[PDB]
């Protein structure tokens, strides 16, 4: 088994499909900024899911979440 | 011969975030 790991991109991913938060959405994309991992066009900008390291993917779960103080 | 693996990719044109596309 690995497929784990890519279960979890997809249902991360999928989760936010569904969202509708813009704010969120402009933080996340100075966290695919900052691992100077992705694909920027000169009309467009796409970056990989399964390209991101497991510094991303995490900061993206805590996002998610949401959930500091309490 | 007939397997599954394919990139997961998400396309955020930079007018939405960046929102400055082509101006006016």
């Amino acid at each position: 088994m690995d497929k784990a790991y890519l279960d979890e991109l997809v249902e991360l991913h999928r989760r936010l499909m569904t969202l509708r938060e813009r704010h969120i959405l402009q933080q996340i994309v100075n966290l695919i900024e900052e691992t100077g991992h992705f694909h920027i066009t000169n009309t467009t900008f796409d970056f990989d899911l399964c390209s991101l390291d497991k510094t991303t993917v995490r900061k993206l779960q805590s996002y998610l979440e949401t959930s500091g103080t309490s | 011969t007939q397997g599954g693996r394919p990139s997961l990719i998400a396309r955020i044109p930079v007018a939405r975030i960046l929102g400055d596309p082509e101006e006016e």
